[PDB]
């Protein structure tokens, strides 16, 4: 196929010899997922809310003889779109439909039913959407919830060896996490007993809460032991053998076994003696009393004769007590094993140490220590029993409780009970002392097996369910009130739980934040993120060890490179590429499956269960068309390690290299070659990189950003493509194509283009056409280009002139040194818009109106103002003036009767003082570019707004008009088509309507028919779309909610071109970001052969230094590029014909040994591909893969085939002095990146301002005011420099003396330059609250 | 010289300072009206103990019912916000400004 519409215009040449068989996906599926698995409809009852609606309904109150069943819900339309709801600043949610259907039964008649109850929809709550993108809209913000990361539930096996408690040994432990309720676990001690903790209470033994199982110590020790067999006939003592159950023996006299003796007295243990029993078969034997007495008694056996307790279980035999007992007649006796090789003598100091032997006296315990206020009252013991440890409420094991607890109690059926049952929790004691026994394996808390990640969907499901129970308790009252209530389902359910839920959860969170929003690249890689912190998974506030660990399960789905370099690190991760969630919230990533000695072509998802035992071949190896492997032992992994395997080991395979890096981090070529820390480093500086005006391809890149790009919702794609009609910066029309069409509706797809918009980073947004017209548009073909988007490609920074020199001493470590020709160039230029809100109105003095005046201000401002509104749009706004007029009532009325009607208030008609003007902050100067304000229903006399009121009308009127032109367009010339034949008229219908008069009469059926149905759907079309028309405007004019403690709002948005800078900042893709010394002019820099002064010039020993491998391939394949580039641009100053360059291109496409599909002038040869020459003339795009990117051969072939010397050495003279420098130097161009670090941002001077009433300190920065600050580090930078001074006078006369300050500027006049050393207002604050303590100290 | 810098921007919320406020604004004045006006046994007891809990729970021990459990500010455990803010009084005196 390799059809290839929209990337006709730029192929990015791509490298290496690995396809890629699976292609990128949407990559958003895990919010896009989550969303549409949070809202579906199913009969399964799957998780979300009709799992909530089936978990809580029915709701039924407490013998009222009343149910609640659930109709489950639909939902609605919101009321807002998507743009124009982020316009308007507003929560963008739709309502909840399909309320429950409500029952009633008949009090003391069983069965007896008055009516059914099925009642209309209610309102209840707000569900907020999600756009395709992968956002959430709530009061015109972003708000995306981060992934979140946590303990799967689960029976968890653990280690837990405490390096602090110095017993250096291990103390197993093992606690079932339910999704939601108490945990459950269990805790050994050094006396070797099991214990139970339940809520960080208290430790009880296995014998208190066994026993409020209910189970008999007879239960417990022939249930969780075997009682073996005695037998004692007259005493004859006879017993069984078993030789294979233990490894040992002790024997003081001779033991035949079936006339042979097995073991003869003082004869060896040895297996040689242990076989010979052993192997042969044994039968029950004969042995003398001594050995009774050693042995522990397993069952409850009491003396026949009297009916005493003596013989208890689990108790020692006495020599004096065997009399007793064997002469009772007891028929069995039942002996405990009791020896320790293997196994353990569990739960016997559980059972001696255990107060509470039965499970009333039990319940009553684990009652008073739940509750340490309140005795048990024993009633209510059984109710917090089984509501603490076994039911349906409190449990909650959904899905991968039982999937886990099956899994780990190794069972059969996935499906399993949601509580806590007795043999389960019975078999987690048992496995436990198994562990402690010394067999099986722990498992590991890092392991992600053990882990499962949680989204938008199960998170906004528990808060919604929390919610819903807070709605069931309400309801419960109100029916629980009342005997019989008819339509109960109507002011019983409240919209405030709901609402306060879902509306508190999305509004605020940890998880649930706003993005910074720099590029695409930060808004995808912010989008999908892992995150250890909120609720669980976050282990202390800071440092850590083995939580902040990388694990092999952290191989091929989280980002190892990607992660938070701040404060806080290896906490927040970032998934794979190819990397999906399971249906339980595990994490699969993609294997391709081998068959035999060849590789099919099918690919499974695996997690890290699954994948763990399989072993995988590496990502690079080498491949034969018969799908055999070439070298016969391959480098393989199967668990924790990797090694040469053979052939028939290896079950999967790696696909691309890909796997193991991020969308961050996947973007940064040669990866392979720059270290890992500096393309951490670098990887964590790509998401601050702020757009520009021009944004220009990478000529170095990978080939995932051409996707990354598309996917990421920022540009403007087309749906049904087809051939384009109208363009324009505002709005892209597309005539859609016959080819794949809905037959009803008819009308063409519009595009209305979002221009200059603030983000949340204060950076400009905006989407700009592609296309010119009339050309043929594909199904997800991109129109239109997002901030720091060229052609459907990212570019977030810009290209420019590179080479490797000290000059100077200007350039320093990192250090940067710019040309003045990109001064020139406008490269690197921004716009930054701020926001400006005045909003306040709310005055029990009388409303506030908006400008119309300025009060003790001249006609300056005046001017700017308008009379009835405000500023004209896109002006000049310098320092303090008053962009948007506000005033206040202030005193109002007075005596002199206002000053007699405002008189002496002169026009402003308040009275006068009114400080409710904008007053924009000094330091901040820019042009504005557009007013919003608010709108309110009701409101008149209103000059603001108008024009855009106005403007929105003339909009949704001109783009609907033009559809409207379509149809009654087509449907009139449908009229003109059908009145062929009969009695047409060219020269008549070309030059009037009606049609000759609607067709005029012709043959009956077609007067009636065709003339009645003309004006039918013409009217209509006609009658109906005016009748959208009012109800849209009627949307336009009716406004928004508006916050209730204002009368009107009133928000502009403001501009400013800030761009390259003398201090400024940059950053690379291999990591290195540094500020630039000083912007040197273009004579002083040096040239050429060709006389081409350098644009930058950086600092080789970084290189060495930072160990910075990237940089030079990055600067000499660019080198090659743009030397590709220049001599096509060459050819394009002599005007040569396409062919003659088409052959120079075609080899430039297909040079090397394969690494790519394409194939040059393979359509028409004519077009296309030969307006992308003029496309590429500028720079070449070629691209390498993340680990499969170019080598030093083709490299220096290619930039040897560009006529550049090959060793990527070109002879430079100085720009200053004109002579040469010795030996070669190294040039070329790379990729650069510009900040929000710009010192316009950074850097406030500031001397004086305000202060605050605390102390007398001021503030701090931000402010534009105080000295920033020098802490107890420059106190002691002080006392180190042995300046008593600038210390004291430090400390007391800037902040906590008035006197220093008044008399230092009193000394500035005639320069006294004596500061005073005052008393300090601080130190008074300190006298002060020591003061306000019961001690209050005064000075004598 | 009494200002105490807020953690929301300067609120006072549910905390044992207005805790200790209600109960003994009512129960200081009451008792100084009490103690000036020779009360009874029974206002001067109810006053005397309601009172010696105003100045002596705020001193040390009390409990610390206030408003809701959770979901509210609550800074005051020792009474020693006044005199140290974080690690002390650096913040205000003896530390950078």
């Amino acid at each position: 196929m390799v059809y290839s519409y929209t990337e006709k215009k730029r192929i990015r040449k791509d490298f290496g010899k690995r396809p890629q068989v699976l292609d990128v996906p949407y990559l958003l599926s895990i919010q896009l997922d989550s969303f549409q698995k949070f809202i579906e409809q199913d009969p399964e009852g799957q998780y979300g809310l009709e799992a909530a609606f089936r978990s809580v309904f029915p709701i039924q109150s407490y013998s009222g003889n009343s149910e609640l069943q659930y109709v489950s819900y639909r939902l609605g339309e919101p009321v807002f779109d998507v743009q124009e709801c982020q316009i308007r600043g507003v929560t963008y949610s739709a309502p909840l439909r399909v309320k429950l259907r409500l029952v009633i039964y008949e009090r003391e008649a069983p069965e007896g039913t008055v009516k059914d109850i099925k009642e209309q929809e209610v309102y209840m709550g707000e569900i907020p959407l999600m756009t395709d993108n992968g956002t959430f809209v709530i009061n015109g913000t972003e708000r995306v919830i981060v992934s979140q990361l946590h303990r799967s539930p689960g029976v968890f096996f653990d280690s837990d060896k405490g390096k602090t408690h110095s017993s250096g040994k291990v103390l197993y432990n093992a606690r079932i996490i339910p999704y939601r309720g108490s945990w459950l676990d269990f805790e050994f001690d050094p006396k070797d007993n099991l214990f139970v903790r339940i809520d960080r209470r208290r430790k009880l033994p296995a014998t208190i809460i066994l026993r409020a199982l209910n189970y008999t110590t007879e239960q417990i020790l022939d249930l969780f032991f075997e009682k073996v067999i005695f037998e004692i006939r007259d005493n004859k003592l006879q017993m069984e053998l078993v030789p294979e159950r233990l490894r040992g023996e002790t024997a003081s006299f001779d033991i035949e076994a079936n006339g042979k003796v097995y073991v003869e007295k003082g004869r060896r243990i040895t297996a040689r003696h242990i076989r010979q029993l052993e192997k042969d078969d044994v039968k029950l034997i004969e042995v003398p009393v001594e050995y009774i007495a050693g042995k522990v008694v397993a069952k409850d056996y009491i003396d026949e004769s009297t009916g005493e307790l003596i013989c208890a279980a689990n108790m020692e035999l006495s020599l004096d007590l065997l009399a007793k007992l064997s002469q009772s007649g007891h028929k069995r006796i039942e002996t405990l094993f009791t020896n320790d090789l293997d196994h353990g003598p569990y739960i016997s100091e559980t059972l001696r140490v255990d107060p509470t032997n039965d499970r009333l006296s039990a319940l009553v315990e684990i009652y008073r220590m739940m509750r340490p206020g309140e005795p048990p009252t024993r009633e209510a013991a059984e109710s917090l029993f089984e509501n603490l440890f076994f039911s349906e409420d409190r449990y909650d094991l959904s899905a991968v409780g039982r999937m886990k607890f099956n899994r780990s109690l190794l069972r059969e059926e996935i499906e399993g009970s949601g509580i806590l049952s007795k043999d389960d929790i019975i078999d987690v004691m048992k496995k436990l002392i198994d562990i402690r026994n010394g067999k099986g394996e722990v498992d590991d808390i890092d392991h992600l097996g053990n882990r499962r990640i949680r989204s938008v969907g199960e998170m906004a499901e528990n808060q919604f369910r929390v919610g819903l129970v807070r709605v069931e308790r309400a309801v419960k009252e109100r029916l629980s009130l009342g005997d019989l209530d008819t339509l109960m389902p109507q002011d019983m359910i409240n919209a405030k739980p709901i609402s306060a839920a879902v509306k508190e959860f999305f509004g605020s969170s940890q998880l649930s934040q706003f993005m910074d929003q720099n590029n695409p690249l930060s808004e995808i890689t912010h989008k999908r993120r892992i995150s250890a912190l909120g609720p669980g998974g976050l282990t202390r506030e800071r440092a850590g060890f083995e939580v902040r660990d990388v694990h092999p399960t952290h191989y091929g789905r989280v980002c190892p490179i990607e992660t938070p370099e701040g404060p806080n690190i290896g906490l927040i991760n970032s998934l794979s590429v190819y990397a999906q969630t399971n249906e339980y919230g595990f994490l699969e990533t993609p294997y391709r499956k081998v068959t035999d000695g060849v590789v099919t072509d099918e690919i499974h998802y695996l997690s890290a269960i699954e994948e763990g035992n399989y072993v995988i071949a590496q990502a690079n190896s080498n491949l034969d068309e018969e799908g055999h492997f070439v070298e016969d032992l391959v480098t393989c992994r199967s668990k924790g390690e990797s090694s040469l395997f053979s052939r028939d080991q290896v079950d999967y395979m790696d696909v691309s290299t890909q796997q193991v890096v991020s969308v961050g981090a996947s973007l940064i070529p040669f990866l392979e070659h720059d270290d890992a820390n500096r393309a951490l480093m670098g990887a964590n500086m790509q998401r601050q990189a702020v757009p520009t005006l021009r944004a220009d391809k990478p000529l170095v890149g990978t080939g995932m950003e051409r996707a990354v790009a598309v996917d990421s919702g920022v540009t403007a794609v087309a749906k049904r493509g087809g051939v384009v009609q109208y363009v324009d910066a505002s709005r892209i029309v597309i005539k859609v194509n016959e080819d794949e069409m809905y037959p009803g509706e008819a009308g063409i797809d519009i595009y209305n283009l979002t221009k200059y918009t603030r983000s949340n980073q204060n950076t400009c947004i905006n989407q700009m056409p592609c296309v010119s017209l009339g050309e043929p548009v594909e199904r997800g073909d991109v129109l239109a280009d997002g901030p720091s988007t060229d052609l459907g490609e990212l570019a977030l920074g810009q290209n420019m002139r590179v080479a490797f020199m000290p000059w100077n001493g200007y350039n320093f470590e990192d250090s940067i040194l710019v040309s003045e020709r990109v001064v020139q160039e406008d490269r690197f230029t921004t716009i930054h818009i701020q926001e400006l809100a005045c909003v306040s109105r709310d005055t029990k003095l009388g409303p506030e109106e908006i400008t119309a005046d300025i009060p003790n201000v001249g006609e300056a401002a005046l001017s700017k103002l308008d009379e009835s509104g405000i500023v004209y749009i896109g002006a000049e706004v310098t320092g303090g003036d008053i962009l948007v007029g506000k005033v206040t009532p202030k005193g109002e009325t007075q005596l002199t009767p206002e000053e007699k009607l405002l008189r002496a208030i002169f026009g402003e008609k308040a009275s006068d003082v009114k400080d409710s003007s904008l007053r924009v902050p000094n330091g901040v100067s820019g042009t504005v570019i557009d007013v919003q304000v608010f709108t309110r229903d009701g409101v008149e006399k209103d000059k603001r707004a108008l024009e855009i009121e106005e403007m929105q009308l003339k909009q949704a009127k001109k783009d609907l008009s033009e559809e409207l032109q379509i149809l009654e367009a087509g449907l009139f010339s449908r009229i003109r088509a059908v009145l062929v034949a009969g009695g047409v008229e060219a020269e008549k219908l070309d030059k009037l309507p009606r049609d000759r008069w609607l067709e005029l009469g012709l043959t009956d059926e077609e007067k009636q028919n065709q003339l009645e149905q003309l004006a039918e759907q013409y009217d209509e079309l006609k009658h109906e779309f005016e009748k959208k028309l009012e109800a849209k405007r009627r949307k336009i004019t009716q406004g928004d909610d508006l916050a209730p403690g204002v009368l009107k709002i009133v928000k502009v948005y403001l501009a400013v071109k800030r761009r390259i800078q003398p201090g400024d900042k940059m950053a690379g893709r291999h990591g290195n970001k540094g500020v630039i010394s000083k912007i040197n002019p273009i004579e002083d820099m040096p040239y050429d052969e060709n006389g081409t002064p350098v644009d930058i010039v950086l600092n080789p020993l970084g290189v060495p230094s930072r160990m910075n491998i990237g940089q030079i391939l990055e600067t000499h394949l660019g080198m090659a590029a743009k030397g590709i580039g220049d001599k096509i641009n060459a050819m394009l100053k002599q005007q040569q014909e396409v062919a003659k360059l088409r052959e120079f291109i075609q080899r430039a496409y297909d040079l090397g040994a394969d690494v790519r599909q394409k194939v040059d002038l393979s359509t028409f040869s004519d077009e296309e591909v030969m307006r992308l020459a003029e496309n590429l003339r500028k720079g070449m795009p070629i691209a390498t893969p993340v680990f499969d990117g170019a080598k030093e051969a083709e490299i220096k072939e290619l930039l040897k085939l560009g006529d550049l010397p090959t060793s990527g050495q070109i002879r430079l003279y100085d720009g200053r002095t004109g002579e040469q420098f010795e030996r070669p130097v190294t040039v070329g161009y790379m990729y650069m990146l510009k900040l929000n670090h710009l010192v316009d941002d950074k850097m406030h001077a500031r001397s004086t301002g305000s202060y605050s009433l605390v102390t007398q300190q001021p503030l701090g920065g931000k402010a534009q005011f105080g000295g920033q600050r020098f802490g107890e580090m420059e106190v002691w930078a002080l006392e180190a420099y042995g300046a008593a001074y600038t210390l004291q006078e430090m400390l007391t006369v800037k902040s906590d003396d008035v006197n220093g300050r008044t008399k230092m500027y009193k000394n500035i006049v005639d320069g006294n330059h004596q500061m005073e050393p005052g008393m300090p207002e601080s130190f008074n604050v300190l006298l002060k609250e020591i003061r306000s303590l019961g001690i209050n100290i005064e000075l004598e | 010289l009494r200002p105490l810098v807020p953690l929301d921007g300067g609120r006072f919320a549910t905390s044992d300072l207005n805790d200790l406020y209600r109960r003994v604004i009512n129960r200081n004045n009451r008792l100084k009206r009490l103690l000036d006006l020779a009360a009874p046994d029974i206002i001067v007891r109810n006053e005397k103990r309601m009172l010696q809990e105003a100045v002596d729970a705020l001193l040390d021990n009390g409990r610390r019912g206030r408003a809701i459990t959770g979901s509210n500010k609550r800074p005051l455990k020792s009474l020693a916000d006044m005199i140290k803010g974080k690690q002390g009084r650096f913040r205000q005196n003896l530390l950078g400004k």
